[PDB]
């Protein structure tokens, strides 16, 4: 019969150790999840073939199958290898046998070695002819089939033999089960625990997941898109001008010119002694035959990229592929203006957009739409209509921004050459590239620290806090530094440090400030906002009370300070609030630090990128100088140095151009954070958008991982309501206007108040100004003034 | 001014075996550049060497005896000279970056081993960045931790105010550049 | 210091350029002249070509160089621009951007391959100590100030403004009515 081999005969690549990283190799393995022939023993030896490798298994709970017979024929005409094992005495032979038709144990020689409840697994692969032995033992509890298990191989048995072996057959013993599977050369990305022991693995070329995690080099995926590999059309003929076929991917050869594509005929005028039409890079759109005459065109064979739809991994494990401009009758199919979308089904509504698929497509079992840009209003516009709030709330919101880079210095000698004399003569050969490299790497780590002294140092004086905490009903102590720690810092401080996370010449810099002085200036400038204000950014710093300085805060919006002095509980309560809501966001939410982590992990992945580049061979005959040098001669070597050289030296030469437009980047960046330190923090900006959404009040900063942090304190106002107005009024023929604010009714009387807060007065001539007349303006209503 | 390099001393033909030191290793034909100290790496017998995310070799296994010593290279880094203008002195101090002074007024800081320079402990402003927090500066060059700036502690009470009386008006000069010049080639 | 750091990076450009002429790029010679009086044309290729793949990426360097310095000096073109809008065409109001203290004028002057600004800042440097009230009880209604802030002088309360110290005497026109007291934390009981 036949039987599911789940994931097991799995081994060690090579004799490396490594812990705790996953590697990608790429070698022959049986592949996961694949038939393999099971076999019986009751009531079974034929001569199976051997391909490329057996992956070999006998389950035992008597010992029967032992041995193996190895060769071509079995007939005592080749090397035939023989191994023999009564359960203590291990025999291998290289002799020549001639073998039993139907051999088993019953109860010109030139090497020799001699020394249910189980499973006894077994590689019997081959490279070139050397032949190798993997085994594993384990005992377990089963009776019918293999266990549904993982488990490594450790290589035994290197024998350098160099036989070409074609034929296998088991030895059994007659007075248990085994099974017989086949290589193929998959690609797997293990995962090795600190003891240098496999855990795990994946399959690259099983299923869309397992090519996402292969690219991702991961076991856990997150929600999005993951590009995975080039979707191709392949030919399928050759056309040597023989006959011509139409409307197809086919090979077509003209008197020994090459190409690919649809051979469809069509109507270019021919003028006649021309043979072809051309395109641009030298591709013929058109061309014409030998064997007759007959004009047809060429259009090669579609393409795109293969891109992998994944929800969260620790939600479900099914996937979609789309294939991207590529009509769905050459790949539940659904298609689309970005492609056909092969694994998810189409849905007639619309929602806010969760993974954005293209030209308006969102994925999200798994549905696919159209996405809902938002909600829809109609706003209730008149002439005589309108609406002032009534109910304001504060808002706090988290902003983030880059402000520095890790400081890098990156010796040419050191990178290209490692301790030789030759490779610097032909460096100093090339020229002044070393000086101009390493100048640039030193203007940018001095830039760096200049980005961090121009986005804190901008006070002069550090100021400190009163121990008498009297403002007014707030509380600053989750913000304010906290002397406990063996490093001064504050509560949201430590939480921010908290999440965010050699010797071929690069080094890494330390920055001229510390984080004690960074919070020093932090606390600096926190301790001046609230008992000074905006003064102390002026010239010196000044005294005024909290409640005092948040009444002018709200006579910069346009609110009249009597809604603080009458609502200032509500205003503490409310503010507190948000800062407790910004502890928890801080404390169970991680996608926040996004730019942070994605500058720290870009800077990481050039470095690490750079040093896998130390590996690359660059077309020489090796990657290591000191093996170069060791073999070759003076007059041979120099090339191949050369080469390295030359392939260093441009991947080099790539990441300090990356470097400085990513320094660009940051230094936008820096710059940006310096005027938001200054026009929020050092003051109440009135630039819409710019210190939060809605009308601004304050900002904080608080120190991040190479960045800064602002908490834009906001006036939001909630709750409307309808009223009617009028431009003017007419009393005694005289029009009056309002100085400050709009004109209301509640239905039955008049009244004046303010344009942002519902608070009415009485029409009187000191908040009504005469002007003019009253037939020129439209909208006049008449009432007493 | 230049790269700083710690040398090796000898080489090891496998000889004999030397550790704690920078040395040049030749097991079986392949070189190369570290300290041989011994290690406590897992040895799963049929393997012989550690690597790192990196691949790149760490620890080595000795062809006679059973046991496993990993390789760190020779420290290194890049002399840096702190120097006044020559119209006021010609005294120096050779920073040598990330190294111990135990490998070189000697004075070890987490930038590295400066030398030239006292170690006066107060605060004043800053003159000639060091790295690290310290900074440079009746011939004798200092070297110390820098001061930020002032400190001062405002009256906040409940009922306290300040109003200035006089002012100040000032001048100041900024300057940004507009063009390069035009060039072709 | 800014301009002739701009100057000096051109001038080592330029300067580095004819240095990597002078330099060898794996030939024999640095000169195709001393090339092609005494080589054979078969080789002749190969070492010409070896000079031009030097020179060609010298030049190649040097241009992908001036495209990112252009970028930096073209950002800091559109900061002058928008600084000698809102600074000398007008008074502006963000804060320590045309110069610390509070902005009032600026005039510009030509420099060598820039601009020079001369930012007239207003700054108050001379302080003093009073007791304030955030409003001011007189029969059970609270007034409050329209614009600066109370001060009192140990026997009096006054009303100046925020920012220059000049007191008056608290009348009707000053001080508007809002309501009750008892709602206001900090009121005081003197005549309005």
């Amino acid at each position: 019969a036949y039987t599911n081999s789940f994931t097991r005969g799995v081994y060690y690549p090579d004799k490396v150790f490594r812990s705790s990283v996953l590697h990608s190799t790429q070698d022959l393995f049986l592949p996961f999840f694949s038939n393999v022939t099971w076999f019986h023993a009751i009531h079974d030896n034929p001569v199976l073939p051997f391909n490329d490798g057996v992956y070999f298994a006998s389950t035992e709970k008597s010992n029967i199958i032992r041995g193996w017979i190895f060769g071509t024929t079995l007939d005592s005409k080749t090397q035939s290898l023989l191994i023999v094992n009564n359960a203590t005495n291990v025999v291998i032979k290289v002799c020549e046998f001639q073998f039993c038709n139907d051999p088993f144990l019953g109860v010109n020689c030139t090497f020799e070695y001699v020394s249910f409840k189980n499973l006894r697994e077994f590689v019997f692969k081959n490279i070139d002819g050397y032949f190798k032995i993997y085994s594993k033992h384990t005992p377990i509890n089963l009776v019918r089939d293999l266990p549904q298990g993982f488990s490594a191989l450790e290589p035994l048995v290197d024998l350098p033999i160099g036989i070409n072996i074609t034929r296998f057959q088991t030895l059994l013993a007659l007075h248990a089960a085994y099974y017989v599977g086949y290589l193929q050369p998959r690609t797997f990305l293990l995962k090795y625990n600190e003891n240098g022991t496999i855990t795990d693995a994946v399959d690259c070329a099983l299923d869309p997941l397992s090519e996402t995690k292969c690219t991702l080099k991961s076991f856990t995926v997150e929600k999005g898109i993951y590009q995975t590999s080039n979707f191709r059309v392949q030919p399928t003929e050759s056309i040597v001008r023989t006959n011509l076929v139409k409307n197809k991917c086919v090979n077509f050869n003209f008197n020994g010119l090459t190409g690919t594509g649809v051979l469809t005929e069509s109507n270019k005028k021919f003028l006649p002694f021309q043979q072809f039409g051309r395109d641009i890079a030298d591709t013929t759109d058109a061309v014409r035959d030998p064997q007759t005459l007959e004009i047809l065109d060429i259009t090669p064979c579609s393409f795109g990229g293969v891109s992998v739809i994944t929800p969260g991994t620790n939600t479900s494990n099914q996937v979609a592929v789309l294939y991207q401009g590529v009509n769905c009758t050459e790949v539940n199919v659904f298609q689309t203006r970005a492609g056909c979308l092969i694994g998810a089904e189409h849905v007639n509504n619309s929602y806010e957009c969760d993974i954005p698929i293209g030209a308006g497509i969102c994925a999200s079992s798994i549905i696919a739409y159209t996405m809902s840009l938002g909600a829809e209003n109609s706003v209730a516009y008149s002439n005589n209509s309108i609406a002032i709030p009534t109910n304001f709330t504060i808002s706090v919101t988290t902003e983030i921004l880059p402000v520095s880079m890790t400081k890098t210095s990156v010796d040419c000698t050191m990178y290209i050459c490692g301790d030789s004399t030759e490779c610097s003569n032909l460096l100093l050969q090339y020229g002044s590239f070393c000086t101009q490299l390493n100048r640039a790497l030193t203007g940018i780590a001095v830039e760096q620290d200049k980005n961090t002294q121009e986005v804190f140092a901008q006070v002069k004086q550090i100021y400190k806090t009163p121990p008498i905490k009297d403002f007014g009903g707030f509380n600053f102590s989750q913000i304010l530094p906290d002397p406990s720690k063996p490093s001064k810092r504050s509560f949201i401080e430590d939480l921010l440090f908290n999440k965010v996370t050699k010797f071929n010449g690069l080094t890494v810099l330390p920055p001229l400030l510390t984080d004690e002085m960074i919070a020093q200036y932090t606390s600096a400038l926190l301790a001046g906002t609230i008992t000074s204000g905006w003064t102390f950014g002026a010239g010196a710093a000044l005294q005024i009370p909290f409640a005092m300085q948040m009444a002018y805060r709200f006579n910069g919006i346009g609110v009249t300070q009597n809604v603080l002095y009458e609502n200032q509980k509500l205003i503490a309560n409310q503010f507190n609030s948000a800062i407790g809501k910004i502890q928890d966001s801080l404390s169970s939410t991680a996608s926040a630090l996004g730019k942070l982590q994605d500058v720290v992990n870009q800077n990481a992945q050039a470095l690490n990128t750079l040093v896998k580049q130390l590996s690359s061979n660059f077309g020489a005959i090796s990657s290591v100088l000191n093996d170069i040098l060791s073999r070759l001669d003076p007059p041979e070597a120099e090339v191949q140095i050369d080469r390295l050289i030359t392939g260093r030296l441009q991947s080099l030469q790539t990441y300090v151009t990356q470097q400085l437009i990513r320094a660009a980047e940051i230094r936008a960046s820096a710059n940006l954070a310096a005027t938001k330190m200054s026009e929020c923090v050092l003051g109440q900006s009135k630039r819409v958008d710019f210190c939060g959404k809605g009308y601004h009040l304050m900002s904080f900063p608080q120190s991040a991982p190479h960045g800064v942090v602002f908490l834009h304190v906001t006036y939001v106002p909630a709750q409307e309501k309808n009223f009617t107005t009028a431009p003017a009024i007419c009393h005694d023929g005289k029009a009056h206007f309002p100085r400050e604010g709009v004109f209301v009714s509640n239905g039955t009387h008049w009244f004046v108040t303010q344009r942002n807060f519902y608070e009415p007065q009485i029409i009187t001539t000191d908040n009504t100004f005469v002007s003019g007349n009253c037939d020129v303006v439209i909208g006049i209503v008449n009432n007493t003034v | 001014t230049s790269n700083f390099r710690v040398q090796p001393t000898e080489s090891i033909v496998r000889t004999n075996l030397v550790k704690n030191k920078c040395v040049n290793f030749n097991f079986n034909g392949l070189t190369g550049t570290g300290v041989l100290t011994e290690s406590n790496k897992k040895f799963l017998p049929f393997q012989q060497f550690g690597r790192d995310i990196a691949d790149t070799t760490d620890a080595v296994r000795d062809p006679q005896t059973l046991e496993i010593l990993d390789i760190t290279p020779c420290s290194f880094g890049g002399v840096s000279v702190i120097t006044p203008g020559t119209n006021t002195s010609n005294q120096v101090a050779v920073l040598y970056q990330g190294v111990n002074c135990t490998e070189v007024n000697v004075f070890q800081t987490r930038a590295g081993c400066l030398i030239g320079a006292e170690h006066v402990n107060n605060s004043y402003e800053c003159d000639i960045p060091i790295g690290a927090g310290i900074c440079a500066s009746s011939q004798s060059i200092i070297a110390y931790t820098m001061s930020l700036g002032a400190e001062n502690s405002v009256a906040y009470s409940n009922n306290s105010i300040a109003i200035p009386t006089n002012f100040t008006i000032s001048v100041t000069t900024e300057i940004l550049p507009v063009s390069m010049t035009k060039t072709s080639v």
